[PDB]
């Protein structure tokens, strides 16, 4: 009918502790059919962890067999994925995948489910303005600083400007997210016309609206 | 270990055009059972991978006629007959001949425009995190393309590499382009030893570096 996967994660996971993840499906028959184990983060790509075959052996990458079990309930449909000691890279979104038969190649997959192996605790962002140096178009920035988790969400003039805007991807820095937006307007604009940075933290209920005033020499 | 080696990781189109991908594996792919193992999957933003080509050549259920799949043994590669807005994403092969099974490290399949410098921004640290102890030099390169880019900071003449955290955005829907940010953190004490901070970007739209300063003065 509509072979469908879902797992079911913790989401953030601290550093040597374990992952335990669920894999439901509807559509098809564990006893049929077996269902893969797949992750993938910006360092390695997607990775293949392991797999529980429809007559129930498994099979695990050797990378991490030391740390990986596999195991499910035929009746229920469910598929349980645990992986302890977890690390930072250990940080990615993990997929279960149903295996074709005798194609052995993933056909259907879940949508996965973002895992964070972090030891951080919810920390509100600093918000500094971005003015150019003292000494046509003017290109103004915001850097939100040490905030965890992710995501936090930027805005100009409280939505009102929004073309010639770019928010960069978070980037890690001592176990917090920093980022930065800009916005580029007409010269004439700024700072004749007040331009703010809006950043709203919704793990930490803060926001905080930066206007970006000129230097001083 | 088995590699699966992609080529290009980086493809450039026109919608139209055709493409052609490459994969290589460093053991052949041709499975005891004499079937070959070998699939290429598509993943578009957000989404997980979905299957396209299985064994080869077997085009999956709802794939359209202009992907074809073919090679043999160690050598296969993937065609596009003529590349639709839909095709953008990011393509891979996968082994399940040999466990571990891989995957190849993805080839983007991206729009192709005319080649545009990048827009370079540089920002002193702000009075307010200077206020906090803090030192963050941000640099932003944007709306540029290619994507292949460089960029050096030099303080007071000197290259500085560490302390350097770059962030990149995805291709722009609207102008195809893309844009980074560059950002020095440095302790207040680390910043307060130097004068000139330098932000300078090499991209092949120019022989000479863009470049972009200011003096803490």
């Amino acid at each position: 009918e509509v072979q469908l996967l879902e797992e079911s994660g913790p989401g953030l996971v601290q550093p040597s502790q374990s992952l335990s993840i669920t894999c439901t499906v509807s559509g098809f028959s564990l006893t049929s059919y077996g269902v893969h184990w797949v992750r993938q983060s910006p360092g390695k790509g997607l990775e293949w962890l392991g797999v529980i075959w429809s007559g129930g052996s498994t099979d695990y990458n050797a990378a991490f067999i030391s740390r990986l079990s596999i195991s499910k309930d035929n009746s229920k449909s469910q598929v349980f994925f645990k992986m302890n000691s977890l690390q930072a890279d250990d940080t990615a979104i993990y997929y279960c995948a149903r295996n074709r038969g005798y194609s052995y190649a993933m056909d259907s997959w879940g949508q996965g489910t973002s895992v964070t192996v972090s030891s951080a605790k919810t920390t509100p962002p600093s918000v500094y303005p971005l003015a150019p140096g003292s000494a046509s178009m003017v290109t103004l920035g915001c850097l939100v600083k040490g905030y965890f988790p992710e995501p936090v969400t930027v805005t100009w003039n409280s939505g009102s400007l929004s073309s010639g805007v770019h928010t960069f991807p978070a980037v890690l820095q001592s176990d917090l997210y920093t980022l930065s937006s800009s916005v580029t307007v007409p010269s004439s604009t700024w700072p004749s016309e007040t331009v703010t940075c809006n950043v709203a933290h919704p793990a930490s209920s803060t926001k905080v609206d930066k206007k970006i005033v000129p230097r001083d020499c | 270990e088995l590699v699966m080696t992609q080529s290009p990781l980086s493809l450039p189109v026109s919608l139209g055009d055709q493409a052609s991908i490459s994969c290589r594996s460093s053991q052949s792919l041709v499975h005891s059972s004499g079937n070959t193992y070998l699939h290429w999957y598509l993943q578009k933003p957000g989404q997980s991978p979905k299957l396209l080509i299985y064994k080869v050549s077997n085009r999956f259920s709802g794939v359209p006629d202009r992907f074809s799949g073919s090679g043999s043994g160690t050598d296969f590669t993937l065609t596009i007959s003529r590349v639709e807005a839909e095709d953008l994403g990011v393509y891979y092969c996968f082994q399940g001949s040999h466990v571990p099974l891989t995957f190849g490290a993805g080839t983007k399949l991206e729009l192709k425009r005319a080649d545009a410098a990048p827009t370079v921004s540089i920002f002193p640290p702000s009075s307010e995190q200077l206020t906090s102890g803090g030192a963050s030099v941000v640099c932003f390169l944007n709306n540029f393309y290619p994507k292949d880019i460089n960029v050096k900071w030099k303080i007071d003449g000197s290259e500085r590499q560490n302390g350097v955290l770059n962030s990149w955005t995805d291709q722009d829907s609207k102008d195809s382009t893309y844009s980074m940010s560059s950002t020095l953190t440095l302790t207040k004490d680390e910043y307060e030893r130097h004068n000139s901070y330098t932000c300078e970007a090499t991209h092949k739209t120019s022989t000479s570096p863009i470049v972009k300063s200011f003096n803490r003065n």
